[PDB]
């Protein structure tokens, strides 16, 4: 490949430059949302974010070296996790709130608009406050998001992928070493970061069943792309 | 057929 | 606190001695399976394992320092994850097979006897081959299993307390690094292996989520009866 | 809860 040659700083700069933009929701629409109204906005947003995620993935060092099938498998497995960690990262400077979009900042009470959504909201808000607690840096965030993309479906098939994962681990440690953290503080933070990924996986599966519940109940029509990503989880 | 296939190639 | 003043070797020693036994099933090899009888066999086994897991959790350094309410929450959240990683660990030296019990060694083609169960089997088997690939050590395993108990439900909780749980988690992190340092690993290799081990827990959480949905499906189906403890652990996940 | 009782003794 070619991603294993990059330095830690070159890895950070590559990931930072590959970052997808912050998309907007449709303006308005007015006072409180109904179940169909809220899920409508979220579905539209998620579908558009998905398009940028796919182009972001191709700009993740080492990802393009993978076969077409492998790239598909990874994205099918991780897409909701990736959307979620993005959402959580955006909401960091907004405690008690979730920034789906700059014009769409929702609180816990607004999670009640849809049945069984407030539980997912709580898990997301908790993850956000955890990031805020750890004072998560942007350079650390882009490493974590890439790790999710490469790891989530890797056990569902690999030597090259794990080599890239190790490369990102080197990069994480590098950042912490630059921040002035001691050796002990380095493996402790690294561990703390990676353990959160287990919770992010948990939220995704809770969220996946929610979306599947929405399809069944036909609350709002899902896009063809979203359905294909959703159908991949049986 | 998959939409994801197209977006990845494009 | 107790677990706070504990060396790395003493941490390992405590965890190793706290290990639950390996239970047997009521399996009679002189018959094929159905769908219900095997789940009956696996339920009977899991239910008895739960009792030992609960008494094992008490011996995990720092767990008893937590309130009763918090202890309940952590176990309700991680019980299947812990059952699964134990299963995966027992199955390391048996490629293509899952060792639910010394007298119960199943492969992928027997998992089909229960509908949709072969999916979970594949993930468990893949996890086992992953452990074998990494050459997972017994000292590393008990560290990982204790991490799951403390980490899986910590995000679902004055509240810190919290900080005590994370402090214990950090102590287990030091322990893993200490182990790898002994095995001759460089600084780079230690961080890498540490990362690789903790990323497994992500897939373990995944299998647990899928497994939990499978059990909930079994319950409503009235297929076969779950035990009264297994029902409470299941209802705790709001499925 | 059975989990309560088992965690007690
Ligand atoms: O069709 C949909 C697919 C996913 C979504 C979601 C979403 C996530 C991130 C994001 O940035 C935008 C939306 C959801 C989000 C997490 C779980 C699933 C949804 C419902 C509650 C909030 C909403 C609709
Ligand atoms: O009631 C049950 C609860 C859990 C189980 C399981 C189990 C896990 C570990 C173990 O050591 C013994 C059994 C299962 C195991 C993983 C997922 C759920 C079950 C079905 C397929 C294998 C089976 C029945």
């Amino acid at each position: 490949s070619l991603a294993l040659s990059l330095t830690a700083d070159q890895m950070v700069s590559a990931l930072l430059d590959a970052e997808p933009p912050i998309l907007y929701s449709e303006y308005d629409p007015t006072r409180p949302f109904s179940e169909a109204s809220m899920m409508g906005l979220l579905t539209n947003l998620a579908d558009r974010e998905l398009v940028h995620m796919i182009n972001w993935a191709k700009r993740v060092p080492g990802f393009v070296d993978l076969t077409l099938h492998d790239q598909v498998h990874l994205l099918e497995c991780a897409w909701l996790e990736i959307l979620m960690i993005g959402l959580v990262w955006r909401s960091m400077e907004h405690p008690g709130k979730l920034l789906f979009a700059p014009n769409l900042l929702l609180d816990r009470n607004q999670g009640k608009c849809v049945e069984g959504m407030v539980e997912i909201f709580d898990m997301l808000l908790a993850t956000s406050s955890r990031f805020r607690m750890m004072n998560l840096q942007g350079e650390e965030f882009v490493c974590l998001k890439s790790i999710i993309l490469l790891n989530s479906g890797v056990y569902t098939f690999k030597d090259h992928i794990h080599r890239v994962l190790d490369k990102i681990t080197d990069t994480l440690i590098h950042l912490m070493a630059k921040a002035g953290l001691t050796l002990q503080q380095q493996h402790q933070r690294l561990a703390q970061l990676l353990l959160i990924l287990s919770h992010i996986r948990h939220m995704s599966n809770k969220g996946m069943e929610h979306l599947y519940s929405m399809k069944c109940k036909n609350v709002v029509p899902l896009s063809d792309l979203l359905l294909e990503m959703l159908d991949a989880h049986r | 057929h998959k939409i994801l296939h197209r977006l990845l190639q494009d």
